Formats: C-alpha cells, structure tokens, sequence
RNA sequence: CUCGCCGAUCAAGCAGUUUUAUCCGGUAAAGCCAAUGACUAGAGGCACCUAUUCUCAAACUUUAAAUGGGUAAGAGGCCCGGCUCGCUGGCGCUGGAGCCGGGCGUGGAAUGCGACGCGCCUAGUGGGCCAUUUUUGGUA
RNA sequence: GGCGGUACACCUGUCAAACGGUAACGCAGGUGUCCUAAGGCGAGCUCAGGGGGGACAGAAACCUCCCGUAGAGCAGAAGGG
RNA sequence: GCUUACGGCCAUACCACCCUGGAAAUGCCCGAUCUCAUCUGAACUCGGAAGUAAAGCAGGGUCGGGCCUGGUUAGUACUUGGAUGGGAGACCGCCUGGGAAUACCAGGUGCUGUAAGCUA
C-alpha cells in the first residue's frame, strides 16, 4: 500500500488558519461580519460575541483592528451569583440575564445608562430600541454566533434579546426566539417569557418530583442544596434582573503578586541534547 | 533517412515528444545499460567517460552506432562479464521533416527523435576492473568515429559510477556513510534517526 | 504580392521625437466619478458655511 | 495575431504564490485608503470582482475616489508614445499602501527637527542628501593580518 | 481506567435489495419491526448494466440504533452465529460485523405476505470520548492510545458475550 | 405558451455538404444519393452537382450551386414512440409524459398490434411534418 | 502666442541619464531525491512497496537573476486654530470632505537645460531594406 | 493564380526574449451554444483515490470505520481561482 | 507562569509516536420535560453536575520527516555594455558592471494584541 505521508505530501502541504485549525473561527462569516466599509475610514464595527462552554457563558463586545480586535466590554456568567442567581448558569435564563449585564455594563461606561434603558418588564414581545432626539445615539451592534447552527430556540437568541432589552440597538427578527410556530409563521411572545424567566424549567422540577423523586435528585441537585425550588424560579430571575440594572459595574479583581514559579520542564539545551545521543551510542557500543 | 549535416545545430527550442507532439517514430536507441550492469560498487573501480567538446546535438542512430562499437571491443578484450556501459544521453528533442517537395504551411512531421548535448556533458561511461583501462580508452576511442564533432575520452577520478572521489570511497565504507546497493552506494548522513545508526552497527 | 504585416521599428523615434511628456497634473483636480452620495453632501458643506 | 482577451498572458500573475492559496488574510480588508494617497495595484486570482487590468497589475496610482468595497486610483499609462491618466475601479483585495512616499515623509519630520535644533542652539547641520562620496583616506594595519600570497591555480579536467 | 469502558455506539444494519419497487417497499418493514423507526433508501450511485441498477435508483435501506436497542438487536443477531465469529470479521481499527441469510430467527415471525429478507449487521464499537471527531466547534482527533485495536475489540468480544473466535 | 421554436433550420456552405447527408432543395429535405464537383475553365471554379432523393414520398430533386454558396440544411431528429391500438383511422403513440397522442397516417403493423408482437415506432420530424419510417424490436 | 529673459535677485519645472527609497515580473540559469508529464538501471522489504540512480520539458515548476517597468524625492509642503454638512454616527468633530485664518525656506539627491510652455492650420507618407544581439517556420 | 484552408468576427496556453505590446497559411486547441437553474441567498456537508471490514456480493451494487491539500468537482476549450 | 473568549501574522504554528499535568478554567461526562433535531438525543438543540484526566487541550521527548533561517555550493551558472578578439563552423576567451539555484552542512521551532479569571 502505497504511503499517503511522504516528503512530497508535506512539501506540497499547506496549514490552514491557526483558529482554522483549532475549530474556532469561520473566516467565511467573519470577513462579512467585522469588516467596514471603506468609506467609514475607522469607524468602529462592533459585534456583540456569544460564546457558551460546559459551565459557562461568555458575552463580548469587539470591533476588529489590524493589530486583534478589541474587547470593549465582557460579561461572564460566574457573575451572576453577585445578582443572586447561583445554579443554573447555562441555561436560557442566564443566558437573558449576562446579556442584559452585558448591555447594562456598556451603556454605563459609555454615559449611556440614563437613555435607552429598554424594557423594565418582560413581556416577550419584538423590542427594538428607539433614538431619541437631541440625545446621543443608541449603541448599535451585532450578533456573532459563530459555529453555533442558528436554530429556533438557541440561546445565543437569548443573550441577544437580553441585551436589546438592555439599550442595545441590534438588528434582528422573532424568528429564531423560542415561541415561534413556523407552521402558522406567527411569533407567541407568551412563550418566550417563559423561557427568558425559566418557566419551562420549573415545569421539569414539577413533572419529577411529581412522578419520581430519584431522579428529580439527580438532575437538579445543586437546586436543592442552594434552595431553590420549582416555585422560586420566576421571581429569582426577576430580582436578578432588577440588580443588573441597579449596579451593572464590575470591578477587577486586586492583582496578586506570584513569584512565576514554573510548573512545566524546560526545553532541553543544546549541550543535554547532543549530550543524551552521545551516551545512547557509547551504551549500544558496549551490548555488543 | 536525411543526412545528420542537416540536424547538428541545436537551433530550435526543444521540441519533446508530448501530448502536442504527437506521432514521433521510436528512437534507434532502447538499451543504454549492458555488460554485467547486477555488479557491487567494489567490482568496477574505474571509471572512463567520452566527454563532449561541441554544444550539438546527437542523433538517436548516432547513440546506438557508437554503443554497439564499443560493446563489441569490450567483449572481446575484457569479456562479457568484466564491464558496465551506461550510454548517458537520451533523445528526447524531436526533429522535424517538411513534405516531401511552395512552403505554405512549412511546419513539418517528427522525422525522429536527436539528444542534444552541451559542452561538457558525459556521452558514454564504462565501469570496469583497475587494470581494463587500455581497453577502456580504446573502446571509448573507436566510438567517437560514430560521432559529428570533438569528443575526448577521460578516465574519471570518481569511485566507478558514483560522485565520491576514489581517494575517499574507501574512508567512506569503514565509516559506514556509505553502504553498498546495487551499482552505487547511499549516502548515510548524520543527521537521522537513531534507529537506522544502530541497524548499521 | 505578399507584403510586411506588422513592425514597431521607427515608433519609438517618433515617440521622442517631440518627446513623451507626462499628464500635467494640475492642482485642484476634478471631481468627476466621485461617489455621488459624496459629492451630494459636499455641496451642502458649500452653501451653509 | 494574438487575441485581444482581458486575461491573455496573466497566467502567473494572477496566481497565488506557492502554499500561500485560500482565503484572503483579514489584514488586506481593514485597512484605511484615504483620498490621496499611493497605492500599488496587484491583481489576485482569487477575487474575480473588480480586479484590475494586466497593464495595471504592477503600477502605482494615487487614490481619487473610495467606495464601499473599492477604491478609484489615478494610475498612469503610456499608450504608444503618450502617457495618459487612467481613473480606474479597484477592489481593496488587489491594491496595498505603497512606502514609497513613507521614506519621504519619514525625511521631512526628521528635518523638521533638525532645522529648530540648529535654530535654538546655533550650528549649521545641511539638510540635504549627499550620493556615495569617495572613500576618505585611512590607514589600513597590518599587525596581525600579514597579506596572503594569491596565485592562480593549475587547470584540472 | 474508567473512561476507558470498550461500549457499544452504534450498530448498522441494511439489506441490499436488487432493485426499487414492492421488494424494496417491503424489506424497509423489517427494519421497522426489528429497530422501530423509519428507515432511509439508499439510492445507487453508478449505473451497472450487469446488476440490472441505474443512477438514482433506491436500491437497499440501512438503519442505524445507538442506545439499548444497539444491544438488544444486536445479541438477537449473535444467537443465530451460535455466539461465536470468524477471526478475520474484525477489522483492523476496531469495530467488526457479520451476517444473516434469514431474519426470522430474529424474534419475528415468518408471514406469507411479505417476503423473506436477509440484513447486514455491522457493529460500531466506541470508547468515551470519541464525540471530540464529530462535534463542530473544536473538532480534534482521537489519539493512539484510545482508539480501538483489533486485539483490544476481540477479547472484549468474548468477555461481554462470552463469545469464541474461531481461527 | 411554448408552442415551438424559431431557429428550425441552419444554413451552411454547399462544399460542406457530405455523402449520404440531408440538404434542403425545393424547399423539403433529401436525401443526398451523390455528389460530385467538376472545374470550369483554366481557372476554373468549383461546381457542384447535387442529387438527392426525397426523404417523404417521392420526387427526387437536384441543383446546381458552386462550392463557396450557402445552402440551407434542415434539422434532422427522430424520436422514438410506444405502439398502441390503431383500429381507429389514425395511428397512436405515447410520450414520456404517459400521454397518448394520435397523428399518423403501415398496413403491416396496424393489424400487428392485434395479434401481438409489440415493437416500437421511430417518428422522423423535419421542416414540412412529421413521419415514421423505421422499426426495431426489442 | 503666454511667459521666463536677469540665472539658485526668483518661484521653477523638465529629462530616451544616474543616485536614494519602495513595489511589479516568472525569462536565462536551476530543479525534478518537490508537484504535473517523460525516462534508464540495479538494490531492499512479502507484479506492487520503500529508499536510491541515469536522462529531459516550449504549451511543467519549489526557487530564481541580469536587463527592464511603475511610483516617491516639498510652500500644490509641513504644522496649528476655527467654521460648515441633508454624508457618517455610542461619542458638535465620532469618522470624512469642504471652507477660512495663522505659523514655518538651510527650495530640503547628482548632472543638464530657457519652458521641447499654450493653441491653430498642415503637406508628404502609409511597398521599405540592412546589420550586432534575441528569435519563429525551413536541410538551407 | 487556381483548388484546399479561414490564419475574415472572437477565446485559452505558448511563441514573446520575467511590465504592457509584438508577426507568419507558427504551434496545441475552442466558439455562433447551454441554464428557471447550471441565476440569487442561507444552512448543513466533504470530494478523487487507497486500506481494513460486513448475508447473497464477485475486480464493479450497498452499509461502516481509518487515512485522505484537494491529487475531485465547478455545463464547454484551456489557464487561473 | 497557566486556563478561557475574540483575534493579527498564517507550519519556527504542521505530521507521526512517546511521556507528564487539572488550583481556577476547559474537556470528557450525566439526561430528553421544554426549544430544536435527525433513520438514530451520535451529531444539532436543550436540561443538568455523579466522576476528574483515558482522549481533546497544554507542556516536554526524537542524532524524527516537514517548515524556517544561515553557511556553502560560487563570485560558479547566467547576464548589461565593448572590440577589425579566437575559430571553417559550432562556439569560446577577455574587457566593463550586476550576479543566482539544488545538493551538502548547521541552528531554530510559534510569536503576539484586547478582555476575564486562577497562582499547580
Ligand atoms: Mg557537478
Ligand atoms: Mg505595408
Ligand atoms: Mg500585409
Ligand atoms: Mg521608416
Ligand atoms: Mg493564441
Ligand atoms: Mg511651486
Ligand atoms: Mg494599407
Ligand atoms: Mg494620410
Ligand atoms: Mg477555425
Ligand atoms: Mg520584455
Ligand atoms: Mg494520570
Ligand atoms: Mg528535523
Ligand atoms: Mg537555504
């Protein structure tokens, strides 16, 4: 069988992207999506970046530049146990709430925090923040989902109408918002209220615990020892909405001093290189 | 076929037989290896070349002349089995033969296929035993009538058909960056793994 | 009655006969092809100053 | 005669350098092209939009007019014995900002500098390119490199 | 050691019937009492005129079963080969398969309405972990010292099922 | 609604014109039996005879025309068609489409159907109208 | 005809030329143990397979000259303040462009030259031939 | 000159001598069409080939794993992408 | 120093095999009620937190392949301009300037921007 890598194969062999490579970036979305158009000459693109992991949510604003792109504000989802939020940090309700921490925090810096503070209440329906005039302009962004595929119901969605409830001025349709029957093409806000405020995650809590209580401890068992119930849903999410809007400001954390002692082994010299091939040749010479 | 007076210049880009070209006849020439060519680098130590002197071009009937020249003469001075001729020019360039005969639409059919040769070029080699080289060089010297132009006959400093010096071949193999395969050797750098050192020893 | 098809032999005397001289760039250039979205704004920048 | 295609003979410059295929590198698209500066023009294979014509592919032209994706660059070509300026339609994929004018504004801020230095301290620093002057005289040692004795070699074959 | 259990992914079955039409029709309801779910037609790819099979024309049906009906289907499958496989029906990077020539030995009974059919039982064996080659974002590969091996695929072959591989 | 084209012919030189090939002559397509071109003086130019054989009924037709003159040459395409009951006075054929169709007119066949032996029938078009010639079983 | 004529009292600008600076190319050579295509010979591992070897490309190329092509070498500059806009927009400067005012000659490479400056009318010609080098068809 | 050919309107590679241009009845070729999608856009997917496997099933049917810089495909000539 | 998000240059970053590592984080992992989703909850989407390093990932190893850089090849090959230079010719030498490429040899193997967190 004839050899697929030889030195012909690597010779020829062209390396994708490094973020190519590593499955991170789509540079087909992402030339349509950070770069402006010539006539603006250095007019800041922003992009609002939704990012989701195992435990964690990462909400970002960028604008890109030549040098890397910039991050004018990030929110995090380990935030919101400061708001009172502390399970479930991944789910669509926390992905409404680091998205309206994240639109609270920029209109903050920005002087932004008086005008435009979008909807109070939660009512499901299509927000779109309006510029008043006289006043600054609304703060206009864009999503970024990346390799996320962009289905109705995704939370990326969710972090996006939290943050037009926030201030921000993003394009977008009811579309892809949970609660849209594509059947009859009609969006039913009622629904997504539920799941901005975690009401389908209550319904689970109660169809468990009513049917079998075994497993509704295996699957909620940080709910119970943090203590919160079924019924403690919809009001912990509103009273942690009400605290990202009071003080949406995040502070750094004091830098500590570390010594930078390595953990890792260091790369072998070139004296103990040549050195160890020194000896594995005198140690062959010697078995025979 | 027309004289080779007519085709001695290397005048024309070279012009190979190719998806373009289509239709070539066969070269006169198919052998260019004979004598005992299965023979180890330590068996034929000399070395003689026919360099060329002219920057021409030499016919494929012209190769296969002169390689049955001096095939004959080594056969019956040194035996069938006591050298290695390597004819080293392969025709490749096609030239061209107008209609038999104005000259509207002159370009013309392949006629037959000419190595072209620069000054300098080896035409022939043969690898032989140390003492073979009076036969050698008359060999190679009888050959040369086969030829247009000015060839010359010399015997190479090279360790039979390889590029190392005879000088160093020997230094070489008790160093073991030469092992033999065949009619050459391979060049064993130091700078490999150490699994293939250690096969060596 | 075959004749010469095509030659470049005298032009490039010709050429420096008078000589091949440059486009005189002038100052203030035109503002032909310029986009006309620009253009539109820039001649209300003209009557309001 | 040959024909009169738009890309005969652009073979090869055209093409993209060896491993150097795929997408375009995200630095060529944001980057600011003012109304007035140089530009070099170097068509790319990739992007068929907007691409510039064999006899710019090379050149360097002054920017006169921008737009969303392109650029309009004043770019002088010699027709047969008269040079002409073209107003031509560029995409940014194809044009990168020329340094040739870098050099010269990098001059002058340094001349700048160097005239109120003088001003304010009284010394007569020229401010003015000077081509290669001669070697001046010096004094060549010969302490510890005594000169070696060259001589040809015999011819070998 | 743990995340290391030689488990069970998937287990592929089809049945390469000659031609479309009402025998084709009818083989994709045998997958549908033995799998329970709707099966898929796979159309040819090339036409053969020493097959009698154009170009997309539907030509066999497979399915595919991962949880606790990959197991159960596939014992049921064992049973018929008498709990024991040829040496050379494991393949050289894991995974293995077999086959029968009548599925009524399969826990369904034989009717004379719908003809005999004969599936293809082809067993995918995994490891935990092997989701990192499928998923999107972050696709990686497996590495060589967790990916299957044909010795490592055997013997959990006669652990599980108590199997015997005949040489 | 696509009733037909426009094109329906292409017109070419007549020294183009093959053996055994189809031209237009009198305004129908033939049947080219022979062609052969002859000179006319010292200098003399190419002149064509050409004869051909009506495809349709009858009537051979011929021209003269020299080597450097455009001729019209028809477009020449067959179809092939199912055989269905031909009791009635035309004969009938089916499409791809399933349809049947019944514009035609032999004597041989319309009685063959009835009897059995199926074959298919292979309908010419050309300028004028359309017919059917050849036959091949299966 | 518009000027310069007075020489860098002046702004200058220009060039079949160099210098400095920055781009463009795929020819000569080179390579094929690198891809496409052609090609000779042994050797190793159980016809292929691996590592080598001889010889080539005008419609092949990793690499790549020499000669050569474009551009930049200042007041049409540099820097600063204010104003205008329906374009642009988190951000009366957020970009951008226009407008107005002020500050600053050590005209900020070599050599040469009045600008071969701005127009108008315009005859003849539209069969060429030869040489050094490059080069195509052809035995020539 | 005639016959033949179209070098008569166009396109690709080369000739063409590393900007562009550059001839011959120079070379290898292509065109007078095709497409309601083979146009536009979004999403998902990865191709040619090779290896190990798997009832009938074989060198060619289909299922599946592994390698796979594109060596496939992109209506047509060729080049580029 | 490390772990993530978004990147710039796009192999000094890739490829094969081996070894070591989980503080935070990451990954695997545990489920299919809701949103969504396929032949199949594998993927995609969604809900979650029993286990903690098998793999991803990160850091090392290889007289590693590749890539990058330098030396050398060589002032060689080729080339601008010149001669009433040589030669039957092919072609070659010289004068005046520019000046490569493989093989071979050696060294190196990601750098870095913005934002957040952790001192294994
Ligand atoms: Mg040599
Ligand atoms: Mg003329
Ligand atoms: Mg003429
Ligand atoms: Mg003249
Ligand atoms: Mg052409
Ligand atoms: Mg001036
Ligand atoms: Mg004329
Ligand atoms: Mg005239
Ligand atoms: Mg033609
Ligand atoms: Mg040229
Ligand atoms: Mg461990
Ligand atoms: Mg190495
Ligand atoms: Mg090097």
């Amino acid at each position: 069988v004839k050899v697929v890598k030889n030195k012909s194969y690597f010779k020829r062999y062209q390396v994708k992207f490094r973020r190519r490579r590593e499955g991170k970036t789509d540079y087909f979305a992402r030339k349509r999506l950070v770069i402006q158009d010539k006539n603006k000459y250095n007019t800041p693109k922003y992009r609002m970046i939704v990012r989701f992991s195992n435990r964690d949510i990462v909400c970002q604003i960028a604008y890109a530049k030549i040098e890397g792109d910039m991050i004018v504000c990030a929110a995090y989802s380990h935030e919101l146990p400061k708001y009172g939020i502390s399970v479930g940090l991944t789910n669509y309700a926390a992905a409404y709430c680091t998205g309206l921490l994240l639109a609270r925090r920029l209109l903050n810096k920005f002087g932004l925090d008086k005008v435009y503070d979008g909807q109070v209440e939660i009512t499901g329906d299509e927000f779109n923040v309006e510029s008043i005039d006289g006043q600054p302009g609304a703060f206009t962004c864009y999503l970024d989902a990346g390799l996320a595929r962009t289905t109705t119901g995704n939370k990326v969605f969710g972090a996006l109408k939290g943050a037009v409830d926030g201030g921000l001025s993003i394009p977008h349709s009811t579309k892809r918002f949970p609660g849209y029957d594509v059947e009859s093409k009609e969006f039913n806000a009622e629904v997504h209220r539920k799941h901005i405020l975690g009401l389908n995650i209550a319904e689970y809590m109660r169809l468990l615990m009513e049917e079998d209580e075994e497993c509704y401890k295996k699957q909620f068992s940080r709910f119970i020892k943090n203590g919160v119930t079924a019924d403690s849903m919809e009001e912990m999410y509103k009273k942690a909405h009400a605290a990202i809007r009071e003080n949406p400001v995040h502070e750094k954390k004091p830098k500590r001093e570390v010594k930078k002692k390595r953990w890792n082994r260091a790369k072998l010299t070139l004296a103990q290189r040549k050195d160890r091939v020194a000896q594995k040749k005198a140690s062959f010479l010697r078995a025979q | 076929r027309r004289p080779a007076r007519c085709y001695r210049y290397c005048k024309n880009k070279p012009y190979p037989k190719s998806r373009f070209c289509r239709g070539v006849p066969d070269p006169k020439i198919r052998i260019f290896d004979l004598g005992r060519k299965k023979a180890k680098v330590d068996e034929f130590p000399l070395c003689a070349h026919m360099v060329s002197d002219e920057y021409e071009q030499l016919s494929s009937e012209a190769l296969e002349a002169a390689r049955i020249c001096a095939n004959k003469y080594m056969v019956k001075t040194c035996g069938k089995d006591g050298f290695h001729i390597r004819v080293r020019l392969h025709p490749f360039h096609v030239i061209r033969i107008n209609k038999m005969l104005g000259m509207r639409g002159a370009f013309g059919k392949p006629q037959g296929t000419v190595a072209r040769v620069h000054i300098g070029q080896v035409i022939m080699s043969v690898r032989t035993k140390a003492q073979n080289k009076e036969h050698v060089i008359e060999a190679l010297r009888r050959a040369k009538f086969k030829f247009p132009g000015r060839q010359k006959i010399h015997v190479s400093k090279k360790y039979g058909f390889t590029k190392f010096n005879t000088c160093d071949f020997d230094n070489m193999l008790a160093e073991k960056r030469l092992i033999p395969d065949g009619c050459g050797v391979k060049y064993i750098p130091s700078r490999g793994p150490l699994s293939r050192w250690k096969a060596l020893h | 009655a075959k004749s010469k098809n095509h030659t470049t032999h005298n032009q490039s005397r010709k050429w420096h006969r008078n000589g091949i001289k440059k486009p005189r760039s002038q100052r203030y250039e035109s503002l032909k092809g310029v986009d006309p979205k620009f253009l539109r704004n820039m001649r209300f920048a003209k009557k309001h100053n | 005669t040959n024909t009169r295609g738009k890309r005969r003979g652009t073979r090869y410059m055209f093409a993209r350098p060896f491993r150097k295929h795929g997408p375009i590198p995200l630095s060529t698209y944001m980057r600011i092209y003012k109304k007035g500066d140089i530009v070099d023009i170097k068509g790319t294979g990739t992007i068929q939009k907007g691409m510039p014509h064999k006899c710019y592919h090379g050149k360097t032209g002054r920017v006169y007019n921008v737009t969303q994706h392109a650029v309009g660059i004043i770019v002088n070509k010699q027709v047969k014995g008269k040079i002409l300026a073209k107003r031509i339609n560029v995409r940014i994929e194809h044009i990168k900002h020329s340094k040739s004018r870098d050099s010269f504004l990098q001059r002058v801020k340094e001349n700048e500098k160097k005239k109120v230095e003088a001003k304010k301290e009284g010394t007569w620093i020229e401010l003015k390119r000077q081509p290669a002057a001669p070697r001046p005289a010096h004094f060549v040692s010969t302490k510890n490199n005594k000169p070696q004795l060259l001589e040809p070699i015999p011819y070998e074959f | 050691n743990p995340m290391r259990e030689l488990r069970i992914r998937k287990l592929c079955l089809n049945i390469c019937v000659g031609e479309s039409g009402d025998r084709l029709t009818r083989a994709a309801k045998v997958l549908e009492q033995l799998t329970g779910q709707t099966p898929v037609f796979s159309k040819a790819r090339y036409t053969v005129r020493s097959f009698g099979i154009r170009r997309n024309e539907k030509i066999a049906v497979h399915c595919t079963v991962r949880g606790a009906k990959a197991e159960e289907i596939l014992e049921k499958g064992l049973k018929v080969r008498e709990y024991e496989l040829r040496k050379n029906n494991f393949s050289d990077t894991g995974n293995f398969g077999f086959g029968i020539q009548e599925h009524i030995d399969l826990g369904i009974k034989y009717d004379p309405s719908i003809g005999i059919y004969g599936l293809d039982f082809y067993v995918v064996l995994g490891r935990p972990g092997f989701s990192i080659a499928d998923k999107k974002r972050k696709t990686g590969r497996i590495g060589a010292k967790h990916r299957i091996r044909k010795e490592e695929a055997m013997r959990w072959f006669q652990q599980k099922y108590d199997g015997i591989i005949l040489p | 609604s696509g009733d037909a084209g426009a094109s329906a012919t292409y017109p070419m030189q007549c020294s183009a014109l093959r053996k055994n090939g189809f031209v237009v002559l009198k305004g129908r397509p033939c049947k080219i039996v022979e062609m052969s071109t002859s000179k006319t003086g010292k200098h003399g130019h190419a002149k064509v005879h050409l004869v051909g054989i009506d495809i349709f009924t009858n009537k051979k037709y011929e021209d003269i025309c020299p080597s450097t003159h455009n001729m019209d040459v028809p477009n020449i395409k067959r179809n092939d068609y199912q055989l269905v009951d031909i009791s009635e006075g035309f004969l009938s054929l089916m499409m791809d489409n399933g349809d049947v169709r019944e514009d035609l007119r032999g004597k041989e066949i319309e009685n063959k159907f009835a009897a059995g032996e199926e074959m298919l029938v292979t309908v010419l078009s050309a300028m004028g109208e359309e017919s059917a010639v050849a036959l091949k079983p299966m």
